């Protein structure tokens, strides 16, 4: 105290906080309109906004590999599974406050 | 930090802390399950999550609730190697006691000796802590409904109700609300079926996650017998709640 | 859900019993429990989307009775019990409750029925947090309108202000701003002026500088004067009314600006000196919309300019004119703002009298403020303390020496400047003699 | 004296929030709870007691 | 990493785990495709045994070993280490037969094996095992298949797979549940094992393989373990050959 | 990997982090071959057998 | 600048994962540059390659 007025503990992005991060990122891209984030965010448990960022970029790389300029629900699903894998492989799931 | 310390269990830090032991309180969340044990007035219920994440496994064999002896159940949270290994000691000490003293071993005495044995494993440095939380449930032949939770260090304390696993904090909060609000230390039903139903409800509340009979496994210690409910037996219970 | 099986299954059941709707209402009149039990079974099934359709049928049945108080009590108990089960998400049970409130608001069967309903509805939506909360403010305020009439207008206002001092995100910008303005009006009726200052400052001033919120902007600064005026702050009011004066709506139409200006004059004058007075009142003077009224020009100018004048002459001029104008001088409490007007002209006299007159008899001064010696001496003192004048008053009625006394140095300084500046004038003069003769 | 300094800072911050101009005894109690730390040595520890 | 944790196998890291046991698993990755296919009237084991050069003798080395006369086992990872766990299983099995006068239950075997692996993580004058072991058979209560990780974890399995090409292997097993919801007969689950191992040899493609298949089935081997050989095995070869091409 | 500056460790300055391991068993045999096609080859050489060594 | 006629990956053995990953990383965004710009997502600004020399 008195260095200081509020100690802000910022946890992992919320269960419906990640949903808002998906809204910001999915806005940027050209898409047909997607409504499958409901399942996506559930797949995306324990993730940080950096990994959600990556998921948009990845989801769009698959669209560009398939030769469409549109993010469809099929490709969002791929991004979240594959990131979840490669996140815990090169991670140790570090414990900190 | 680290300078020896954590590589051993006979090395204390400046603080007197034995670090390696603390790592097993982090090693028991490694199964990702969560447990709930609650008390009624003629039973103790203990419920853990059932993860069958690949359909390449048989959903039957999956469980972490083990029958230790007639009157004693136990839930294991944390690793499968250490689950079996702790069950071996528990099964064995329960049988030996039965025959040494001629009479059954209470929830508390099984809880007490498992911890001491663990303590000796921390005293010596050819052994290591078994990184599991074990929660023994029995309805006592002299003290009725009981829950003793044994922690990997080898602390033991009884409980009214308890939760374990990573997502423990939310379950702690729920259960605090419940007994505080009643001003009695137990669930009030005298039908063990609705207590299992009630345990289920609490569990869904605390976690936020609705369940299925593929995502629960339930142990029930009643006075003088123990049984683990099968999947279709659980199922019956869920359809009482959903439409009361 | 995320999966596809509840999305189809429940919608199917729903459609089959939504053609059974005319049977359901025929059943409801026979036996309320029988018809209800069909839809109770139907809304205890998964999937939010079908339930939406399914709760209109429950709604319909309450309308047919028109409305039965007993049913209403039953409906609200049931909604609260259903949410606990899960409510098929506790993010969706709130849409169902939302309909109960809609009906009440737009249809009032009896006085007595509408009164009884609000108590039930407000109690459910405490644990809900969405559009229910928006609707909450209106169902309470309907009961404020009932309880303006009862002796409980104070109590009724108090409940609603407690609700609305908690911002809500389910509330849109226009709604929040309009709703708060109502809550201020109610604190005045309560008799508590502190509570009104707080609510005023809850909403921000820079939110009313958008053109869409101009409807609201006029209501807010008009209210805000009333609160102030009572507290007898005359400076703040004049500055509030000026904001209205600048408003486009008021200015454009050649009769909307008229009383707004009249009002600004009365409070600028009623304000008790201060340098805020001088700048504000100098702005109204430069305007030629003070040359569109002949009453108002004379009053502001008479208070601004340095004039020696007495009370009854001024009193006489303004006695029939400003008494048919309320929210100025006409009201019963504003008989103490006509009473203030006397002090105000003699507060200005003291400023006049001090500059021009260094030493003047106390006796002569008494007749000028048109009071006894006792009263005058007190009122000289108030302004020597607030630093407006420096004066010395003798009780014997020798003198009153209106001055700030110089010191030995100030006199010596002032006599150097006279002699210095003199020398300059002599030297420039000789320059100009040479020029004038040469060109001639 | 630093905890006390923060207590008064936090109380009249809640006043700026409520858009008041007084600090009340409620504001003190809110402060009284918080910027105190601890309450985390019971979380998994009880084998050092 | 260092500082214990990977230098000793009873010392725990802040991560609540031991990185040497991950390394035990990595040696399994390096080992070759072995499957076990659970069935409703038997159990089938298949293994890929690679041919290093053609000086090797045909069908004379395996990884299929028997315990009793009704429990088949096959291990993948480190070969001589994997032999010794089965050997230790025999000594254990023998003790059960002495005391209780009866063959071992397959869930009884699964418990005793998992105690032996778990012990090699409690001491530091010992090394862990670095093998998985698919095993099981038929007993009283029918057919049971289990698979043991070098982790000392086990669970019942409708399909078990290990070794390098196990990604392909697990997917083909799950297809096998879907196509036949009884998991198919043990006779045709032998053929099914041959098609799996050949696809698994697309991961091991640089050398040649030898397919050894064994079974133990309720009435197709009459409750006993035998090697699948001769016209049965020739069939498997032929079905498998047909179906890759 | 722990000399990487924090400037580039922020998103949108690197996005792909691509690992090169030390050539595994199957990889050694191929590298050896190309080196061997600068000089005479013979039937004597078996790269698989050199790679084990 | 020091550009040569292509070395070819027939004269580089092993490292199959890197050769795939490298094609996805560079070559496909370069052909497909319209598409990355049009969506308005970044392609990887840089890629980092790492491990032994
Ligand atoms: N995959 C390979 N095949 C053949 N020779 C290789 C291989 N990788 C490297 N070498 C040899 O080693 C040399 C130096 O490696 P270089 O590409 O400079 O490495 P880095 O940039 O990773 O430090 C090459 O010029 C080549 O002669």
């Amino acid at each position: 105290p008195g260095r200081l007025d509020r100690k802000v503990e910022i946890p992992l992005p919320n269960e419906a906080g990640r949903l808002e991060i998906f809204k910001i990122h999915t806005a940027k891209v050209k898409k047909t309109g997607e409504f499958d984030f409901e399942a996506a965010v559930k797949m995306s448990d324990g993730f940080n906004g950096a990994d959600i960022r990556n998921c948009a970029t990845e989801a769009g790389f698959f669209a560009i590999r398939d030769d469409r300029d549109h993010i469809n629900p099929d490709d969002l699903m791929k991004a979240v599974r594959k990131v979840a894998e490669v996140k815990k492989l090169e991670g140790t799931i570090e414990y900190q406050k | 930090s680290a300078a020896g310390y954590d590589r051993h269990i006979t090395i204390f830090s400046p603080e007197g802390r034995l670090y390696q032991v603390e790592y097993a309180f982090k090693a028991t969340n490694q199964t990702n399950i969560n447990s709930l044990a609650v008390r009624g007035k003629d039973c103790t219920v203990v419920i853990s999550q059932k993860k069958v994440p690949d359909k390449l496994l048989d959903p039957t064999t999956v469980s972490y609730i083990f029958c230790i002896s007639r009157t004693i159940g136990m839930v294991v949270n944390g690793p499968i190697p250490d689950a079996r290994n702790a069950a071996l000691r528990a099964k064995a000490e329960a049988a030996e006691f039965r025959y040494k003293y001629g009479y059954d071993m209470p929830c508390d005495v099984l809880a007490k000796r498992m911890a001491n044995l663990s303590q000796i494993y921390t005293q010596r440095a050819y052994m290591r802590p078994l990184g599991v939380i074990l929660t023994f449930v029995s309805v006592d032949e002299e003290l009725g409904p009981s829950i003793y939770k044994t922690d990997p260090a080898g602390y033991y304390v009884g409980y009214k109700a308890t939760a374990t696993g990573p997502k423990q904090q939310e379950i702690t909060t729920n259960l605090e609300n419940h007994f505080k609000k009643s001003k009695i230390d137990h669930i009030n039903e005298e039908s063990w079926e609705k207590v299992v139903e009630f345990a289920i409800t609490h569990m869904i509340d605390a976690l936020g996650t609705e369940f299925s009979k593929n995502d629960l496994e339930v142990g029930v210690a009643t006075k003088d017998k123990f049984f683990t409910l099968s999947a279709e037996n659980i199922e019956e219970r869920l359809v009482a709640i959903a439409e009361q | 859900m995320s999966r596809d099986a509840p999305i189809k299954a429940d919608k199917d059941y729903s459609q089959i019993l939504k053609e059974e709707f005319p049977k359901i209402d025929s059943l409801a009149q026979n036996d309320c429990n029988s018809a209800l039990d069909q839809l109770l079974v139907l809304e205890k099934k998964t999937r939010q989307a079908s339930d939406l359709a399914s709760s209109k049928e429950v709604l319909a049945k309450i309308v047919d009775l028109l409305a039965s108080r007993n049913k209403w009590d039953d409906l609200n108990e049931q909604l609260t019990l259903l949410s606990k089960k899960h409510g098929q998400l506790k993010l969706s049970i709130q849409y169902m409750i939302q309909k109960v409130m809609e009906y009440l608001k737009s249809s009032k069967s009896l006085d007595l029925n509408t009164r009884i309903s609000v108590i039930e509805t407000i109690r459910v939506v405490t644990e809900n947090k969405i559009f229910v909360e928006v609707e909450r403010a209106r169902v309470t305020k309907d009961l404020v309108e009932i309880k303006k009439e009862e002796g409980k207008i104070d109590e009724a206002a108090d409940i609603l202000c407690e609700l609305q001092v908690e911002t809500y995100g389910s509330m849109e910008m226009s709604e929040k701003i309009q709703f708060i303005l109502e809550q201020m009006e109610l604190s005045i009726l309560k008799g508590d002026y502190s509570q009104a200052t707080v609510l005023s400052r809850k909403i921000l001033k820079k939110t009313f500088k958008n053109p869409k919120y101009e409807s609201l902007k006029l209501e807010y600064y008009n209210l805000l004067v009333k609160i102030s005026l009572h507290k007898r702050e005359y400076l703040e009011v004049a500055q509030y009314l000026q904001e209205i004066y600048q408003t486009d709506a008021i200015k454009s139409d050649e009769a909307k600006w008229k009383p707004v200006l009249s009002h600004i004059v009365y409070f600028l004058v009623l304000s008790p000196y201060g340098n805020l007075q001088n700048d504000l009142i100098h702005k109204i003077q430069n305007d030629n919309n003070l040359k569109k009224l002949e009453s108002q020009e004379s009053l502001v100018k008479l208070f601004t300019t340095n004039e020696l004048m007495r009370w009854p002459i001024v009193q006489k001029t303004y006695e029939p004119v400003l008494n048919e104008d309320d929210l100025a001088f006409g009201g019963e409490a504003n008989k103490h703002h006509w009473e203030d007007l006397q002090k105000r002209v003699i507060e200005h006299n003291l400023r006049v009298i001090s500059e021009y007159y260094s030493r003047i008899t106390l006796l002569r001064l008494n007749e000028l403020l048109d009071l006894t010696e006792s009263q005058t001496e007190t009122y000289i003192s108030d302004l020597v303390n607030q630093g407006i004048i420096y004066a010395k008053v003798n009780r014997p009625a020798k003198i009153v020496n209106f001055e700030k006394p110089k010191n030995s140095s100030q006199l010596l300084n002032e006599w150097s400047h006279n002699v210095d500046e003199l020398l300059e004038h002599i030297e420039t003069i000789g320059h100009l003699i040479t020029k004038e003769e040469i060109m001639h | 004296g630093a905890v006390i300094a923060a207590i008064m800072q936090e109380a009249g911050l809640r006043a700026v929030r409520k858009n008041r101009y007084v600090i009340l005894q409620s504001d003190l109690e809110e402060a009284y709870a918080t910027q105190v730390k601890t309450d985390n040595t019971v979380d998994k520890f009880d084998f050092y007691k | 990493i260092g500082t214990g944790y990977d230098l000793s196998n009873s010392v725990f890291s802040p991560d609540g785990r031991n990185f040497q046991v991950e390394y035990a698993v990595k040696a399994v990755e390096n080992g070759t495709t072995s499957i076990g296919i659970k069935c409703n009237d038997g159990v089938v084991f298949a293994v890929e045994k690679l041919i290093t050069s053609k000086l090797l003798v045909p069908q004379k080395n395996v990884k299929i070993q028997v315990v009793d006369r009704h429990i088949g086992c096959v291990y993948s990872g480190l070969i001589p280490d994997g032999r010794h766990l089965v050997n230790r299983g025999r000594e254990e099995a023998a003790s059960f037969k002495k005391l209780y006068k009866t063959p071992i239950p397959i869930p009884a075997f699964a418990d005793r094996l998992g105690q032996y692996v778990q012990a090699h993580t409690l001491y530091n004058s010992v090394r862990p095992f670095g093998v998985s072991t698919i095993f099981g058979g038929v007993d009283k209560n029918g057919a049971h298949l289990y698979m043991l990780e070098p982790s000392g974890s086990y669970w019942g399995y409708k399909g078990a797979a290990t070794g390098k090409g196990r990604q392909s292997a697990k997917a083909e097993l799950e297809k096998l549940v879907d196509h036949h919801p009884e998991g198919l007969s043990a006779r045709e689950a032998v053929k099914q094992a041959a098609k799996i191992i050949y696809l698994a040899h697309e991961d091991n493609k640089e050398k040649d393989f030898e397919l050894e298949i064994s079974w133990c089935s309720l009435s197709e081997t009459n409750g006993l373990h035998k090697f699948v050989k001769g016209d049965l095995l020739q069939e498997a070869i032929d079905f498998a050959q047909k179906e890759i091409n | 990997v722990d000399v990487l500056d924090p400037a580039l460790l922020r998103s949108g300055r690197l996005d792909r982090k691509i690992e090169f391991p030390l050539p595994s068993e199957d990889s050694r045999a191929q590298i050896l071959q190309i080196h061997s096609r600068k000089m005479t080859t013979d039937d004597d050489i078996n790269w698989q057998e050199l790679a084990r060594s | 600048v020091d550009e040569k006629p292509t070395e070819t990956y027939s004269d580089v053995g092993g490292l199959d994962k890197q050769i795939e990953e490298l094609v996805e990383a560079i070559v496909l965004p370069m052909k497909r540059a319209d598409k990355f710009k049009d969506m308005g997502i970044r392609a990887p600004k840089g890629a980092l390659m790492y491990g032994p020399p």
